[PDB]
């Protein structure tokens, strides 16, 4: 609990390239470029805009530990995720086909790894039929 | 390359003030050329505009030729316009055909008039007004809304035309020999009565032909009322159709906006869940929090996309029903 | 026989370009005859059309008589038009009565004019324009939409007529003795003021009668505004009614299409279920798979029939409610 | 007594062809008197109608006086019009006041004209046209629909009037000294420009006043377009309001019809259930089956009352939702 | 202080007959001044109004200056108009700018004209008509409803203007040399044909210019029909938009009324529930019943606020669905 | 069962004033007038129209025994009766007040006995509050 | 039961400044001013309008004891109160935040005591999250 | 299982009049005409269009065994069938009468055997009343 918070604070200081408790959006972008995930834009700007409760650009962990504290399995997120699946489903259809799911997953938004797409299809769809209910998918996604 | 894409965006499918300025400028220049074409035949300022309509015309011709050859160079971006056959099918478009026709005709008229140049250039100056609206975003709307209501318009025009024919024949029969105050006869033939009918039914009412005998005035009154009210119908039908069609297009646009958000949300959520497995440890210390950051960003964007309702207050027809269903599901 | 049915389909209730061509051709020929009737009284091309309107007239008469006697021969298909009394009640229809009247009158005029033939033929040439729309698919729509809104039209016409009467009387009272610029008096009687009122209220405004005194102009302005806005009402009411009625008819047609699919689906499903009992074995080896094939075909056709929504995007008023109810039922 | 009630039903709140005939007849007679009033001032058939408009007038006066005194005798049926003060408040109604005014004025004019009788009788002959619509079923609808949209009409009239004022002033400023082709000046004052503005904005366009200078024509065109489109607004608003208000009234009428059925059904069902206790046995043998008979009749009438939907096909907005809810309740 | 607030309420955002009287009076006085401006140039009553338009003008100027300086004194109530910069930004408003301009210009004209005073005062007397509608409650509605439908209006105006241009050019081409009955030529230039087109398309139809050749009349008829029906579109769109926007504003007002009731109800209910703890006993004997009294009052007010439906009968689209859901929840 | 049908047939013959199995609408009206319940109209016409399956005006008990056979408690009648109460109830109100119920019961349709109205109010409303649920009323009405 | 009714009648007579069983709206306003809660308006007028069943202005406890008899926990009041909370809640939201609840409670209607607002927030919201369901609030409010 | 698939493949080859694994639409029509069920049209065209996953017109059992594999009792078919009955039923009616059911079954689509219609009416309607619920009908139809 507290050890994880301290380790995350140390990692944030390391990414900030300084011992100060600052977000350091430019240092965060540099660390992202070092991680191979070159942002190529000011994505860190909006990220901090959502990650900085006070909007200071760099604060002594204003909501970073609080960001972690967001359960990420709370019903206020499972509802949103289930609504996100509703965009691809017909009236009371659900069961969106593995083919359509793979298609929308790789050809839209940002493309994921093809093997990751196949792994997700195998994880969600176990019966093997062309029917993967969105409820089971969101249930396992917000399960653990 | 990015250059071709930016150019195609600036020339076709414009968006933003940066392209609005250019299009408004070219349209204002076309309209100023047209206003110079008006004053070139007033016979009181003819010498002022009979000569400048050559230099201005050749300047506009060179400008539009450059614009045409540049917009042709941007056919590589389109997936169907690549290749020589692709450029050919791009030039197959009607608006591009009109632009090419205007260009070549202006060039030919400029070449022949200097070897009465205004005599033929006016109709071209008219056709330049048509190349202003790109992508044909105007005629498609009208075509669709006329084709949807293709049965009400036909029946109202049929009834109006039948009333016109019959009533104008009766008027001609009642006024075949009657002299006006100026000493001439108005309804000389049946075509003259048809002209009176087309002027009365559409409620123009010039006043060159007016019925005289007491049996003509009654039919004129009955026709005016009962057929003006039938020829005036296309206004309401087309208006409601236009409004409804624009609303449908706006909803389709908003729903096509909604999809990328949901895709990013699903993908990022799955990436965050599979935090088990994609010095290889210090890197893994920050990938988790970065995935959490982009997940929060995706949730924000998705909530911002599903938030609007586009007319905004359209939930009053299902306000209490939805909350009732929600609380029922809660139990 | 199939011949009588195909003929009846080609003559009444037409569908497809094969019948569209024929009907458009006969209508174009009727309109060309009418245009020949217009030029036959212009007194400058009279000799060009005073004689051809006999040969063309007898040709059209023979053609329409043949068409009438052929469409009469197709009364055997109709369940109510079989028998001699059936043919009689078929001829009892109004459109057939008009066709018979036109035929016999054209024949009689052609017989008498050759024993001034144009003097009477013009009104017949008018009535030929009416036999173009078969099944009366035009007048029934108008009748229905006028009868539905039979109270708004009556009240608006009553208010408009009352305003017309009162305001035109006041105008006549204010202009009973006043001379125009040309030296005559305009509002000589009260009928002349009524004529002015009927020309102003419907916004025709010929310009033969204009009020002169300062007390006439005020009443003219007030009447023009407050009664043009009341006589112009039938346009919107009838327009909305037409649109709504056509939508209702389209929905009824789609729902009448839906039924055969459901019937075939139920029947085929029951046939597939009772695969137990209807060398009598080798035949039974394939009846099962053929029943499965036709069952799949029926499911396909039924899904294709219930798929359309006919205006197509009409589910936005119940979009979230239906999915909420569905997922509630899932639990 | 039943006589007074039947008379009141025949005179006020008429229903059925038996009263339709009477009202149509009295209206046709009033209109024929009015048409006799038109021809009485044409100065070419004056002697034909200058004398009959006395005998016909006194006949109509006696008829309407009898009708008035008879409809007065039917005030006993109304719960609020009983008594002398009740008859007084009945006569307090506006339509009855108009009828009494017409009666007494016609009587006085007939008495004085026989001791120029047409000179005053015409305005009365106008006012007789107003007593035709009983119960004021016309003016209340218009009043309600104007009062509902009391803000859109005010703003459109305000904008139109402001445009009229400003644009007509500018036109007068641009044409203060310019002579037409006939040798006179049109825009002599500013009131003349206001007259031109009121004739142009409402799209009457007589043609007595037309701007001449090139600076007048531009303002005239801009005003015509941008203010015709704003003065033509009350047509659509009032039309939609009329349609909606008539639909609301029809629904209220149907729902007020529904209540007696439900009351009879509840009462008869309770009477049938309490068949235990209200030679006293043989009578009880048939009361049960008679109660069952009237109960079946009540169920039939109630099903016949809740069956209609009054526009009839209005369930398409909640078609699938209702059946889904029903089958959900079944489970 | 309460004085400043009451004054601001009486001057801006008026409500009730007490302020209605004042505003109607000032508007009637402005209109009477304008009518005095009309008669001041008729050249037949000029001496009657050439002098009073100085004393009346200075009286109105003093009145409006007092009204302006008094409404300026009420800027302390507004949270954003406090301070000298607050008064400056209050005067920054457009309506206040117009009022100040009118005041200073009237003062300057009165000072200079007495040291032809009517020559300049008329345009000011026009602008006084604009300061009558306070808070700009008229122009905002029109702006919003035009901006909402900004695509249908643009396309209909574009189509109408294109038809106007092309058809008027063809008419000019067909009538370039043809003399009317009065001995002059009508379509002298192309601007004259454009004038004819703008007069025909908007259905004004003055009658100064009418086509003559048989090829002109055909184009005139086709243009009149097919472009009157397209220029007459803004009436329906703007009308439906106005109605819908006023309905939305009314609903927003009712919902903003609903909130104080709910707040009072929640607060009073919580106060009633916590009756345990806020000679200190005799006082506590009545606080309970007083809390119950105000709680009953709050329940009454809340039921009275949620009772209205504002068009009132709008529940027919969800009548049976809501009761079905309610009884389903009961089970 | 059969005894009741035979007794009802005998009573119908007695009301018909003849041993023939005829409805005898005129004789039925005469018997109703004898029962004090003077119809005063041709109500028997519509009654037979609903009671005569074949519409013969007089038939050998075409649906009379079948009319009895109508359970009168079947859901197809309880639904209609519950819909009849819905006319007097606000949105999800039910519980229509004894005062309003008595008012609509005596002042509309055909007036019932005042004591019968009070008895019905007492039977339906037992808690004594101004809330008599329509569901309980229809439940007891179609109970037995 | 009866003792409470008698004590309330005595208190009403004391507030009326007379032994007569009268509402005494003016005396009620005087007693309210004495209680510190100066009405400053004719609020007692509307209060009696709702508290006087016959609208007499002063009657021998026409519905005062009946006013008490209103359970104040009856479903016909819990439904209204739950509808009152619905004004501040988004679609199926509930869980209105303690911040928003305090804001609307103190800045609208009549302001309550700030400590009372905090006490209500603590009573309704026990989990401490920014989610206080309206159902639990109305349940405790109409509980006792 | 496998024996049934092999027997069906042999029967398809026999209907194809050749040992090749071809659909043989013309041979299928000839076999249908031999079965008395003369198609009289190119119904086999659309049949194969639905039966040939690849649309080849003749393939080595592309989805024939898969066509069999369609459970024909899956909820994705029972839902469609229950929707098909909804066309003939009023609002929440169900219970479509045996008379109306027989009428629509014999006079619409393709007419079935009259005795088959009576057998279906007897199978679905067991209580004998004029009320045959569509749910029970679809339940037995997709039962076995
Ligand atoms: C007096 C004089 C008065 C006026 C003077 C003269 C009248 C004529 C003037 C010129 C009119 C031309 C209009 C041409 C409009 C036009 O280009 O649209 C027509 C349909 O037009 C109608 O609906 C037809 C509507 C006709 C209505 C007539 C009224 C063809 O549109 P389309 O149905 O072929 O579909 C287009 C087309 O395939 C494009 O090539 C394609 O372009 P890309 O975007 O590059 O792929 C589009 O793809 P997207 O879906 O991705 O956008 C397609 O959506
Ligand atoms: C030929 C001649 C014909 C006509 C002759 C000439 C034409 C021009 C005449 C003068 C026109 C002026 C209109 C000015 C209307 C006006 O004042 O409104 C404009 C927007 O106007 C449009 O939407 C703009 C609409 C333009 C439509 C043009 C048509 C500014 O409104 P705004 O959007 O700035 O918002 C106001 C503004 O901030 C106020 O200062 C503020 O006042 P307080 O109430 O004291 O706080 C308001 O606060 P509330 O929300 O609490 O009420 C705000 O709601
Ligand atoms: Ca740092
Ligand atoms: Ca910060
Ligand atoms: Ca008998
Ligand atoms: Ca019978
Ligand atoms: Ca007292
Ligand atoms: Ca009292
Ligand atoms: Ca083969
Ligand atoms: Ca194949």
């Amino acid at each position: 609990t507290e050890e994880q918070i301290a380790e995350f604070k140390e990692a944030f200081s390391l990414f900030d390239k300084d011992g100060d408790g600052t977000i350091t959006t430019k240092e965060l972008g540099t660390v992202m470029r070092s991680l191979g995930q070159n942002p190529t834009e000011a994505e860190l700007q909006d990220m901090i805009n959502e990650v900085d409760a006070d909007g200071n650009g760099t604060i002594d962990f204003p909501e970073f530990l609080t960001m972690m504290a967001r359960k990420m399995k709370d019903t206020d997120s499972e509802e949103e995720i289930r609504e996100a699946f509703r965009v691809f489903d017909k009236d009371g259809n659900g069961y969106i086909s593995a083919a359509e799911l793979r298609h929308v997953m790789t050809n839209l938004g940002e493309k994921l790894t093809d093997e990751e797409v196949d792994e997700m299809i195998r994880e969600a769809d176990i019966d093997g039929d062309g029917q993967v209910n969105y409820e089971e998918f969101v249930q396992m996604m917000t399960a653990k | 390359t990015h250059v071709q894409g930016r150019v195609y965006n600036f020339l076709e499918r414009p968006t933003g003030w940066k392209c609005f300025v250019y299009h408004f400028a070219v349209f204002l220049i076309v309209l100023v050329c047209l206003i110079f074409s008006v004053l070139s035949t007033i016979e009181q300022y003819a010498a002022l505009a009979t000569g400048t309509l050559f230099w201005m015309e050749i300047v506009l011709v060179v400008f539009f030729g450059t614009e045409y050859v540049v917009r042709l160079w941007s056919a590589g971006c389109r997936s169907k316009y690549v290749g020589l056959w692709g450029r050919l099918r791009f030039a197959r478009k009607p608006i591009s055909i009109i632009d090419l026709i205007v260009v070549v005709a202006s060039m030919v008229v400029l070449c022949v008039g200097s070897k009465s140049a205004i005599r033929g250039i006016r109709f071209l100056q008219i056709l330049r007004m048509l190349h202003v609206d790109r992508q044909g975003g105007t005629w498609r709307l009208l075509g669709s809304v006329v084709f949807i209501h293709r049965q009400e318009l036909i029946t109202t025009l049929y009834i109006g035309f039948l009333g016109l024919i019959f009533s104008s024949y009766f008027v001609y029969l009642a006024e075949k020999d009657a002299v006006n105050e100026s000493g001439r006869v108005e309804f000389g033939s049946y075509a003259d009565a048809l002209w009176w009918g087309v002027v009365t039914v559409t409620t123009i009412g010039y006043g060159d032909k007016v019925p005289q005998t007491w049996v003509g005035k009654t039919i004129a009154s009955c026709f005016s009322v009962f057929a003006i009210s039938f020829f005036a119908l296309p206004a309401g039908i087309l208006g409601s159709g236009f409004a409804l069609k624009v609303q449908q297009k706006q909803r389709q646009k908003h729903f096509n906006r909604q999809i990328p958000a949901a895709a990013s949300l699903i993908q990022t959520a799955w990436r965050c869940y599979a935090a088990e497995n994609p010095l290889r440890e210090h890197h893994r210390a920050t990938i988790k929090v970065i995935r959490r950051m982009q997940y929060f960003v995706a949730k924000k964007k998705f909530q911002q996309a599903r938030k609007p309702y586009d007319i905004e207050q359209y939930s009053q027809g299902h306000l209490n029903l939805m909350v009732r269903i929600k609380e029922l599901q809660r139990r």
